[PDB]
């Protein structure tokens, strides 16, 4: 089962492993000798036939054999360990290449800590099983079979048999134990992801957990989680404590059968006291490793469960936002919505209902409305973050679906409502929309988003190391950087989405002026809660629920006496 | 120290480990008395035929009945009899010859033509022999069948003793290891709980999670596999060597001289393994942090087409991790169980050398049973060294991990935490020449001085970098002011406990954060002092969300981090309700309504905030309408309060506040 899931790797590096198997077989065959040489030496010793020349022969043979086995065993150990390392590397590359190209619908089912586990920990387990697990399995199987045949052909076929009949039941016991251990490792591995995202949640929200005094309830919850994990692991320990003694008892039963039956056979005149030692060394070398082959299953099944987790992650068909579409447009042109009825994956009610608005080739579109009204639900239709709904979004005359995701994302310049910055310098963060700008172009974006002055306050001035998730700057310095991130290029469509929510009534005016001058002929999508930012828009849409109630220009919506006019009067008087 | 700390953690469970080792000793006793039974069987049953013969078997164990008379050899003929010096059997090749005659001497077994041939070079009265072979008459060993069956049954009985005690010891070892890991993880989480905000501010979130979870898991693997195998192997070796010394002292001495060999191999492995594994674990922590950052910001990683450059950065840690892992191939291929076999083939050479040297003097054949036992014990001794070396690799890795972990539990910059709060306190809050500077000389606040008077609302409106949030950080003691004083009710907040201070204040923080649970669990943060204050404190500013929801508010579940399935403005109403739900004596609003439409915000929040005006408030506002009626407005400019007063007195001044107010309308 585990091997078949792992068959893709082995039929890709077959020389590195076929040669390892050949070397392993050779070392096993030439290790079958020392026991028989020792038996012959003891037999010669008893009969008084041992001579110094025989001693020299035996020590020379043992030295040659040990040197050869070491030299040609170091090589296949080096092949198997390197293969395990390579497997870990390829699995990590596949995983982190699959996490990219993955859309929010995937990420709202899988937790970040779960994914960090399904990476680091699962890959470590898979690497451990591939190198050590396959190594031990193959070596033990070859050793067992070669010992069995050697004893059968060189000593006796009736004493070799009946010294293994304890093994059939051993096989059943191993089968049961391994079958239950698989079911207790999918949960043991899963509970690690639950601990990763439990710690990750109490680290990200440290301020909230401390602002409201909750460090003791958090610790209590963590302690309860640890207690549950301990109880689970102790169930596993009970199963393993039942399994190990039976392994040892069957090994001892086999050893006793071999020894006693051989001692009886010497009297039947079928074996010599020298042959005894040889047989009881062969069987010992066969069975004593089973004191650990029982524990081998704990690595095999851990690797099996970890690879199962990794394969669930990897076999997640990319959401319906799959590009899978060539089309020759090259220019967004008009943007027309016609009866769009999108409904979020985790929702039961329509989030949009018969949205039927149009945007020309050069036009600023304002979107206003109440909280949770669908303002950014319209934006995420052009972002291709979720599966398309039940309408049409025809960029020019071409549906949004029939447009490669690479070209569309090049068209769109997006400013998220929730700040998303990285642990880089300010200039590095700004150089996310173009990535190959001169310092002159980065300065232009800074000037446009009224951030030239604030650069003087910063200690480093574009080398300030904004920090993890951007927490080294005020809330409104994070936003302006984001604006620069979207103004670094010259996107055909600039989506703002509440980009002036942290600005001091004078930065807002300056930034609005700069955006008006900058986007005079280009297409913009301004979503705001302050209706003084969309006074210049050629079309304003007022949302409610999912549908749009009011539409028209600013002067048209003040003659409707609707939500827009009431809002404006509430905001233009103070 | 890593070793001392691990030992102390083990001593925290000193009964389970002692009981486990005692049970394992009881099991190993039988496991190793087995071969001693084998030697006894070989030396008394299969080589007993060599003894003297020729009594009429007056009593005891009857006799063999060779030809026409009773024969008993030694063991059951030990009763007073006339044994004489005759009737000695010998083995030559496959032929067993009964001399049946007075044997003078021996030393070289050879009969050829039914003679005595040579006897240590003496040739004492060549004696007539008589071949027996296999089926002629092999009742010669009849007395030994009973002894053999009894020994077999004895060892079979000891096997069940062993099975019980092995179960007991394994269970106890596993339970002790898991308990130790539980305690270590709990201690790690407590220490992270008592860590300054600076630690969390200049460190990736994924790095802390990596440290805690991954290194504690590595320590867990250590305790549950490496140390358990170490204890089992040590006891087994202890027992095997004790047995060996009871057979041959010089051979046992040379075979026991391998413990220094194991120590030297341990040291040589430890050096290189420590270096390479510290590098590997550092790279793995970097990998975890990068994974967290990429997953968190994936929305705009794809929007700006940073996938290829993000794959390039990640693959440089994956490739480096692989490279530093491939430096383990040289060590792990030259010092694996491989070398143990080299020791196995070299420890047997000493056996042959010693026994042959004794044999050449006709002394190494004195006890073939001793040789059999010494071979069995060598096999048993080399069984566990493989596990020893595998655990040697795991042990170096876990030593690095434990060193990483205990670098966290030592940190002396921690902050004392007096959890208990106290009774409600007046909303009086004061600042006195509070100058605060992040990272040394860079001053963000200069000579801040203001005061609330138990009911007054303080606006504190400034420009986008003045330091309005730094005042809150000082007030909440996330950061300690480097000059000046901050007082609540006339007592310095630096003479308080951070928990005591924070119990007075409820804050709507900037960048609202939601937890994975239910909406009602976020308004309450899972605190028992709730009842049905959820709906009442959400009915204010949330009267349209819980209606459309398919579940009734406290049953509908947000998801990881900020509720990804909630609008940015709806996540801020939940934070506002949470702040109001925890009825505070001082209410801090850090732009609490930046993402909320002006209708909801203005009408609902203000109408239901003015009613509860018997409470001090701080309102960091960029919307100057929400702070129009503030009893005292402060203007922060370049980290300095330049203007103070209510709306009328600030507009009459015609300053920064006047400019902003006139611009925002
Ligand atoms: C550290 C934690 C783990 C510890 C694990 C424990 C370690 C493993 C423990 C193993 C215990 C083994 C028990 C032996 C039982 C079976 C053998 C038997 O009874 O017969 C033996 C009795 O032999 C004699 O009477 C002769 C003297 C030798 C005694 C050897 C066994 C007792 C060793 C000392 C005991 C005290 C010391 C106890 C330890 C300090 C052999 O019989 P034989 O060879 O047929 O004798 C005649 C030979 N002849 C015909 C050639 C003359
Ligand atoms: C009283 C003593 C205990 C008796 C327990 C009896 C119940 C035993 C419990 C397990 C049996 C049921 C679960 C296992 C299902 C196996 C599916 C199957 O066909 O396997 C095959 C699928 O190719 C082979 O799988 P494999 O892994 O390649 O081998
Ligand atoms: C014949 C096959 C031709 C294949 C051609 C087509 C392929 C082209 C390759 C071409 C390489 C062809 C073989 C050479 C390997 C070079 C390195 C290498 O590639 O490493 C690979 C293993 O490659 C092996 O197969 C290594 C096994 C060689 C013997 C190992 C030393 C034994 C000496 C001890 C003797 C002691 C005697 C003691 C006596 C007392 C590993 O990496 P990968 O798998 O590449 O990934
Ligand atoms: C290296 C191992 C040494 C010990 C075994 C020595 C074997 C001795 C020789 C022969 C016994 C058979 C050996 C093959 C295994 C059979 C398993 C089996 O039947 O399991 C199945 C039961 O039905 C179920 O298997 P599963 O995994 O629960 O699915
Ligand atoms: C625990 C069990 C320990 C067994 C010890 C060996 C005793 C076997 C023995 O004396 O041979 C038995 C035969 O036996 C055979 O015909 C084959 C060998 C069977 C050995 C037991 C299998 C398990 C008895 O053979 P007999 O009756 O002397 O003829
Ligand atoms: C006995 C010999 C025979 C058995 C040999 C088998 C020993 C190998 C397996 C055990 C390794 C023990 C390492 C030492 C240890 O744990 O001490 C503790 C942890 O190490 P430390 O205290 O951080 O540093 C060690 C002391 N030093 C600073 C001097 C380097
Ligand atoms: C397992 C045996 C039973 C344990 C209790 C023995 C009785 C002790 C009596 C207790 C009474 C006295 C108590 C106070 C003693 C303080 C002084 C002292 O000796 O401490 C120093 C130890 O010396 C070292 O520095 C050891 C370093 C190497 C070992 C570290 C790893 C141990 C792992 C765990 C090993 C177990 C592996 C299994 C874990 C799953 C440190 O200062
Ligand atoms: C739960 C704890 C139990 C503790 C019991 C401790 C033992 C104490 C009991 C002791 C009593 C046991 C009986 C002793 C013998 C008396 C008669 C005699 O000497 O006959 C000679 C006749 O021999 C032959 O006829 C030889 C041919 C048969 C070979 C049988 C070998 C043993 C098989 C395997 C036998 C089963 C082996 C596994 C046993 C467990
Ligand atoms: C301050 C410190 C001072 C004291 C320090 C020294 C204290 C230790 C010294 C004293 C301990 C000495 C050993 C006595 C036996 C204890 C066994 C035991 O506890 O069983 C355990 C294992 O139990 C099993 O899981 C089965 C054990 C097999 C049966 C053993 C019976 C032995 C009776 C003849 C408990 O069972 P459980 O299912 O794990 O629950
Ligand atoms: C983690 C791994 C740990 C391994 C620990 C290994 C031990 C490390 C310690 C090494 C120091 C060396 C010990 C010297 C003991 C003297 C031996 C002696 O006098 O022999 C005689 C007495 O001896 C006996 O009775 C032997 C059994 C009891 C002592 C066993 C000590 C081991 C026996 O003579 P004879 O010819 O049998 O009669
Ligand atoms: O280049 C590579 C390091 O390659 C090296 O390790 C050597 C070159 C760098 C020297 C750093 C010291 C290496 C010591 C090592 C000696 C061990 C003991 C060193 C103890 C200080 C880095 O490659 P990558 O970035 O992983 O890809
Ligand atoms: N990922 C999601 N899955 C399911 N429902 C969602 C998701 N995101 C938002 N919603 C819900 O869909 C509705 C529309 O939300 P949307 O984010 O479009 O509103 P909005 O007007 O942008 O919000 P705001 O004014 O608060 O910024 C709300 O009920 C919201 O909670
Ligand atoms: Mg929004
Ligand atoms: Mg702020």
């Amino acid at each position: 089962s585990v091997l078949k899931k792992l068959g893709w790797f082995f039929k890709a590096y077959w020389l590195r492993y076929t040669i390892a198997i050949v070397l392993l077989l050779a070392v096993n065959v030439i290790e079958m000798f020392p026991p028989k040489l020792l038996g012959n030496a003891i037999d010669d010793m008893k009969a008084g036939a041992f001579t110094a020349e025989g001693l020299l022969f035996y020590i020379g043979i043992f030295f040659v054999l040990t040197a050869a086995v070491y030299i040609m065993s170091y090589f296949w150990m080096h092949q198997l360990f390197g293969g395990a390392n390579l497997m870990e590397k390829i699995l990590r590359t596949k995983l982190m290449g699959h996490l990219l190209t993955m859309s929010p619908p995937f990420y709202e089912k899988n937790r970040t800590g779960d994914l960090m586990a399904r990476g680091t920990n699962d890959l470590q387990a898979v690497s451990l099983t591939t190198g050590f697990g396959i190594l031990t399995l193959v070596d033990s199987t070859m050793f067992m079979m070669t010992i069995f045949l050697t004893m059968g052909f060189l000593i006796s076929w009736k004493l070799t048999f009946a010294a293994i009949i304890p093994l059939p039941v051993m096989a059943i016991a191993i089968s049961l134990y391994g079958s239950k251990i698989h079911e207790r490792f999918t949960e043991a591995q899963n509970a690690f992801g639950a601990l990763n995202d439990r710690v990750l949640e109490s680290v990200s929200g440290v301020r909230v957990i401390r602002a409201y005094v909750q460090e003791t309830n958090d610790v209590r919850r963590f302690n309860e989680m640890t207690a549950d994990v301990y109880q689970k692991n102790m169930k596993v320990a009970f199963i393993d404590s039942l399994f190990e003694p039976t392994v040892k008892l069957l090994v001892g039963a086999s050893y006793l059968i071999g020894l006693g039956y051989g001692a009886f056979l010497v009297f039947r005149n079928e074996l010599t006291l020298g042959e005894l030692v040889s047989f009881n060394v062969y069987l010992g070398m066969m069975i004593w490793p089973m004191f650990a082959i029982g524990e081998l299953i704990n690595v095999m099944q851990r690797g099996n469960a970890s690879l199962d987790r990794v394969n669930e992650t990897l076999s997640y068909e990319t959401d319906v936002t799959d590009p899978k579409q060539p089309a020759d447009l090259k220019e967004p042109g008009d943007i027309v919505f016609s009866h769009v009825s999108f409904t979020y994956p985790s929702s039961t009610s329509d989030n949009l209902q018969d949205i039927s608005f149009t945007v020309r080739k050069g036009q600023t579109v304002g979107i206003a409305g109440k909280t949770g009204s669908g303002k950014t639900t319209i934006i995420k239709q052009l972002l291709r973050q979720y599966p398309p709904g039940e309408g049409s979004i025809t960029f020019s005359g071409v549906p949004i679906q029939q447009i490669p995701l690479d070209r569309l994302r090049g068209w769109i310049g997006y400013v998220p409502q929730d700040h998303l910055l990285f642990s880089r310098t300010v200039k590095e963060n700004i150089l996310y929309g173009k990535q190959d700008a001169t310092d002159k172009e980065v300065q232009q974006a800074i000037a446009e988003a009224h951030f030239e002055k604030d650069l003087h306050m910063l200690p480093s001035g574009l080398e300030t190391m904004v920090g993890e998730k951007g927490v080294a700057l005020s809330g409104g310095q994070k936003q302006r950087i984001s604006i620069a991130r979207a103004l670094m290029a010259n996107p055909e469509i600039l989506i703002l989405d509440d980009s002036l929510s942290a600005v001091d009534a004078k930065t807002e005016a300056a930034i609005i002026k700069n955006i008006r001058e900058n986007r005079k002929g280009k297409t913009t999508f301004i979503l705001t809660h302050r209706l003084s930012a969309v006074e210049h828009a050629d079309l304003i849409l007022v949302m409610d629920g999912g549908v749009i109630a009011e539409r028209g220009t600013h002067q048209e919506l003040l003659a409707n006496n609707g939500w827009y006019r009431e809002q404006y009067e509430r905001q233009q008087l103070f | 120290k890593i070793g001392k700390t691990l030992w102390r953690y083990a001593l925290l469970y000193r009964k389970l480990l002692i009981t486990a080792v005692l049970l394992l000793t009881v099991a190993v006793g039988a496991e190793l008395t087995g071969p001693f039974i084998g030697k006894k069987m070989i030396d008394d049953h299969i080589l007993g035929i060599e003894k003297t013969w020729y009594e009429a078997a007056e009593k005891d164990k009857n006799a063999v009945q060779f030809h026409g008379v009773s024969y008993v050899r030694e063991d059951r003929l030990q009763e007073p009899v006339s044994k004489a010096k005759e009737a000695h059997i010998y083995q030559v090749g496959m032929a067993f010859y009964f001399v049946d005659q007075a044997v003078s001497f021996d030393g070289n077994r050879t009969v050829s033509d039914g003679k005595l041939t040579i006897t240590n070079g003496d040739k004492s009265r060549a004696y007539a022999a008589e071949k027996l072979t296999k089926q002629e008459l092999f009742q010669f060993y009849q007395p030994e069948i009973k002894g053999m069956v009894l020994l077999i049954c004895l060892y079979g009985g000891l096997l069940v003793f062993s099975v019980f005690f092995q179960y007991g010891q394994h269970y106890l070892l596993q339970m002790s290891a898991n308990r130790i890991i539980q305690k270590m993880r709990q201690d790690v989480f407590s220490h992270i709980q008592k860590m300054p905000i600076r630690y969390f501010d200049n460190l990736p979130a994924g790095k802390v999670v990596a440290r805690i979870t991954n290194d504690t898991e590595a320590i867990r693997d250590l305790y549950v596999t490496v140390l358990s195998t170490f204890v089992t192997s040590g006891i087994y070796m202890f027992g095997i060597f004790t047995a060996l010394f009871l057979l041959d002292v010089k051979l046992a001495f040379v075979c026991l001289a391998i413990v220094p060999i194991i120590w030297l191999w341990s040291v040589i492995y430890r050096r290189y393994a420590s270096y390479y594994n510290q590098k590997i674990r550092s790279i793995n922590s970097d990998i975890n942090a990068k994974m967290n950052e990429s997953i968190q910001g994936m929305t705009i990683i794809q929007a700006f087409r940073h996938q290829k450059e993000t794959m390039r950065e990640f693959e440089e840690l994956n490739e480096s991790h692989f490279y530093f892992q491939n430096r383990m191939l040289n060590l792990n291929s030259l010092m694996s169980h491989n070398l143990v076999n080299v020791i196995r083939n070299l420890a047997f050479v000493c056996l042959i050398w010693h026994f042959g040297g004794a044999s050449l003097n006709a002394a190494g054949i004195v006890s073939i049973g001793v040789l059999y036992a010494f071979v069995d014990y060598l096999n048993r001794l080399f069984q566990p060294i493989t596990g020893i070396v595998n655990q040697f690799s795991k042990l170096e890795l876990a030593r690095v991990s434990a060193g990483r972990v205990f670098e966290l539990l030592e940190e002396k910059n921690t902050e004392e935490a007096g959890e208990p709060a106290k009774e409600r306190a007046l909303g009086r809050v004061e600042f006195r020449d509070v100058s605060f500077a992040y990272q040394e000389g860079e001053e963000v606040l200069k000579h801040i001085s203001f005061t609330a008077q138990k009911g007054e609302t303080v606006a504190l409106v400034g420009h986008t970098g003045s330091g309005k949030s730094s005042i809150l950080n000082l007030l909440f003691r996330f950061y300690d002011a480097q000059k000046g004083d901050v007082l609540i009710d006339g007592k310095s907040i630096y003479n308080m406990s951070r928990q005591e201070l924070r119990s007075h204040m409820g804050i709507v923080l900037q960048d609202p954060y939601l937890f994975s649970g239910t909406i009602g669990s976020n308004v309450s943060l899972d605190d028992e002092r709730m009842t049905e204050e959820e709906i009442k404190n959400a009915l204010r500013q949330v009267g349209a969300e819980p209606l459309l929801k398919k579940l009734p508010k406290g049953i509908n579940e947000p998801v990881i981090e900020k509720g990804s399935t909630l609008s940015s403005g709806e996540r801020q109403l939940i934070s506002f309700a949470r702040a109001l739900a925890f009825d505070p004596a001082i209410l801090i609003l850090d732009e609490a309504t930046a993402h909320i439409d002006t209708e909801t915000e203005a009408v609902i929040q203000k109408a239901l905030d003015v009613v509860k005006q018997g409470r001090t408030t701080f309102v960091i506002a960029h919307r100057l309408s929400t702070i129009r009626n503030a009893d005292q407005i402060l203007v922060l400019d370049k980290g300095e309060i330049v203007e103070r007063g209510n709306h009328e007195e600030l507009m009459a001044l015609e300053g920064q506040y006047y400019q902003m107010y006139e611009l925002q309308k």
